[PDB]
């Protein structure tokens, strides 16, 4: 429920494949994912315990070294949410509209480990929804999520977002009270 | 950043609850140093004790202005350090801005 | 048949869901489209009686100047051509080759605003045919149509499409007799 | 099994669909492919005998010089190897893995046209074997494909491949033993 | 530089040994503080230990891992100050550079 | 800034008190830690006090001259931390740079 | 590239041979010539063997170390000429290539 | 430029008229040489035919064309000789290019 | 550089002879070539002799002068081949430089 | 056998004489070196007792402000290694061949204070020796030492000396075993 991610990115495909090598023979992890996404990048994705994730992380930034400015990011959690895991599995279901009432807060990054990071700490301090986490999907190589709750704990996610993100944020809005046909699609 | 003041060992634990619960900072670490300064050209001696405190980049200046305008003494004590945030936790340092609350 | 149009582009999907929000509350509005397109743009659609869009679009058009610079395009047509609806509902069958001696003009445009418009204008003043209408769909962001007709009607709309699109257009070409192996593709 | 091939690559569909009209009027080929490709181009491609291929080549070839500086890149290959067409014709299997031991390439190339050229060569050449085969298929723009063989086979055809490649050769990666993992996905 | 955390004053020596014995640090520090934190919207009050670390710029990211991987709490307290190089001992940051093993 | 040096317990005060009545240091802070480093390749524990040096920047050769030619041990800690200024009181690093006596 | 030298017509084909199997040149076109050239001020005249060697780009330096190290005559003509790559079958080039084994 | 392909005695003037007679190029110079080159790994040797053909800067990509759609075996040999033309005759270089019907 | 020229086979050696001992080019080699070109729009067909001829980058305009205000026919063939120098026998293009005497 | 140091370089040699003077008079120094040195510099050492030495660097200091940006470096050492002082008298004999098994690492830097820095902490850090010791003596003005020892003493004195000479490092080597022919000239 609650195991160790690491995510890598890299503007190759090739040195992708080579990185993910490497990873996979320095410790027992699961590899979730390594193909080529928007706009011409590669992900990388593992799973496991945290000690055997942070050998495997350790040994493919060692590989992505020889790729010279290869790498655009990279992130390590010991401890993903429990909420995190169906959006990454690409198992998932529409949660229902527990409350009309709720506001939204939608998030866009430019990379995928800046998203994944900033959902983890946002989710960890104020009481907040998952509703939909799009990573790097035919948008150009943007990555995008929606929290739902109420107004007081949205804004204070939108702090914890703006901290995480750094740099990395492309934009940050927050709906008091969204219509009903926007809500159908939001909440998707 | 952290931010770093000296308060006699009576007022440090109503000044740093206080600090906390109104959302001015996050958190406060509370360590007991001994203070060697200089008054009236003579070398003198106290106990006070260090008040570590962890906020945001914009909570700082609501802070130096609660702190100045209730300090006691004549020059409050009042250094920030610089935190390097590419390699610290970074899902700390959103703990840290969202338990700041800015009111 | 013949309903009002309302078309927005933005730069970020976060205020385009702000955007969607007013134009909704405004007026009484059908959301036709609310989604994230090539190469990382925001696209809104909504359709309804021309005083109720016009109202919506105003409201829109408000909100987006919170953005500073994120408005790409706008358009808005008081009464579309039943022969553009089809193609934006999505739900539309491959038109039959009714003469083979038709010429045919292939247009590209920058937005998906300039297409729309320099389409119906085009259809409204020449006797021509919409073929084919594709709105930036991992093109690259572009937009194109097909039209056909005869070799005059086509050269007369060529003019119209010209002055309507402005500066949109990328590129505008006319065939005067495509190829058999060629009329498969194209009439879809 | 083994005909003539003919690639082209333009910056406009318009242009294309006048590309792939005066290469099918001057000789009796078959068309392949004409369609948008990213992020913005066209993608013809012909097949038939090298003398019919080779008139139609020169034809299109005339007929893009109406756009100045249109033309990204060509090819003609007047024997196509028995292992590329499946992966042109679209219609083909996943190979097994008949050795475990083979050491894998990975290639990149900016167009399909230096992909397809190279892929050939080193096919030619060097006793290998074609895994993957994707032409600027979402993956921002670029090509790339994997060769299977020994660990001495496969340097040859590195060699080969830079070769041919040139400067369209985005990156070029020999991974001696892949793990159990990636090997699913990698002969793929 | 030198990065900070908090642990419970049990585990502090067991967790500094074996940081340092591990060649992930050349020299921790331990500091007894008093910590004012809000738990539950209430502000509550522990007794813990400081840790001043000692590592050079290229052992942070295995120092960094190596926490969050193993410490208890949700959310560690991992942060790194931003030491300036030029007026410091540069054979003091040699000798730091030379005992934190890369391995 | 504000510096950090290690020296055993017995030479705490007197160190300090002739640091600052020299006019080398502003004011100085005092903190009982617990050091543990690695001696010979195995990991030893000794008490030692760390000092808090509060200067100014046109002092900060002079100190770390006079430290590292009058310090017992053969590598001296000496760390100076970057302090950011703008956020900070600037009356009291007004105070730290005139009480800190060039001569 | 193409390498052009001359031999005398006795050691044309196991020069050729030897460079052939050794990996040095992908392939070599031999040609009977008939050479003018001037001899202690006086013009001579001899019957030689020219050679046309194939090579990459890459294995150029080795084959031109290669011949003057071995070539029996004290002034060895080795002459490379430029091949216009963009107008060559490139199929043949990648040939080329992968036959001139960088040992 | 000069283009350089090599055939089997027996096609070479079949082959060099054939492509004179239909425009494709000005010239061309047929030189019997002596071909030695790698087939199945081992050394082999054969007599072949040199062909220089003398085309204009336009006509090169007909004449690749044309030659790679008939050449017998699995991959040509077509080099492309780069030709200084600033110090060549020019009224050849006009004779090779009027006599290179573009057709 | 390396020009090449066509003449019949009798004048081949005098021509060429003639060349070396004035001093225009240092070194010529006669190959026995067979030409096929268009006469009067029909596909002729002629045994002539190709020269190719060594000489410096400042010898090639007086060798052209001398070679077209004597060649025979309306149309000379001279024909100048880039050399690739940086990868050329170094000591050889010396030698070429010396022998070219400028006069 | 190990007193202080103190080492300042100028830009000036006349600037230089009024440094070495000023730091004569303040505190009872030796002076071990006043002379130019490549490419156009000025080298100044002195010796004594740490307090004596602190006094001199600090006074010769000042004097150097007059020159606006004159100064290169300085450095002060309050007590110097035993094995550094013979390279600095100039009176040294070539270290005997202990142990031909050792490594070597050979250091370049820009200034003659980082290079003395340098070595200083390598020796006092890992177990190593000093072979030799070069300062800036016809070599376009830089200084280079080579010390010898263990691979894994010498790697852990490469750590400290790529810290302590920071930004003014050159190059830096690690020879696992050196060849007999090179041995003779690297121990000198």
């Amino acid at each position: 429920a609650r195991p160790a991610l690491g995510v890598l990115e890299l503007k190759s495909y090739a040195l992708g494949v080579a990185v993910a090598d490497a990873a996979l023979r320095a410790a027992p992890v699961e590899l979730l994912k390594c193909e080529p996404v928007e706009p011409g990048k590669a992900l990388i994705m593992i799973r496991g315990e945290p000690e055997a994730v942070a050998r495997a992380m350790a040994a493919a930034l060692e590989t992505a070294k020889a790729g010279s400015g290869n790498l655009i990011d990279h992130a390590f959690i010991g401890r993903i949410h429990p909420a995190l895991l169906p959006f990454l599995l690409e198992e998932t279901a529409a949660p229902p509209i527990e409350d009309p009432d709720e506001a939204v807060l939608v998030v866009e990054t430019k990379t995928v480990a800046a998203a994944i990071e900033a959902a983890d700490a946002a989710l960890d301090v104020a009481p907040v929804r998952l509703l939909r986490m799009r990573l790097s999907e035919h948008i150009g190589g943007k990555a995008y999520f929606v929290l739902a709750g109420d107004e007081e704990a949205v804004r204070k996610a939108a702090r914890a977002v703006r901290a995480v993100a750094g740099e990395k944020l492309i934009d940050l809005r927050i709906i008091p009270r969204p219509h009903e046909a926007l809500r159908g699609r939001l909440f998707f | 950043p952290i931010a770093l003041t000296v308060v006699p060992p009576e007022e440090a634990e109503p000044l740093a609850r206080e600090l906390v619960e109104a959302g001015l900072a996050a958190e406060v670490l509370l360590v007991p140093v001994r203070r060697i300064y200089r008054e009236k050209g003579k070398v003198r001696e106290e106990e006070v004790t260090l008040l570590l405190i962890l906020v945001s980049r914009e909570g700082v200046p609501a802070l130096r202005a609660w702190i100045e305008a209730r300090h006691p003494d004549d020059i409050p004590l009042f250094i920030v350090l610089a935190v390097d945030e590419e390699a610290s936790n970074k899902r700390y340092l959103g703990y840290i801005a969202a338990e700041t609350h800015l009111y």
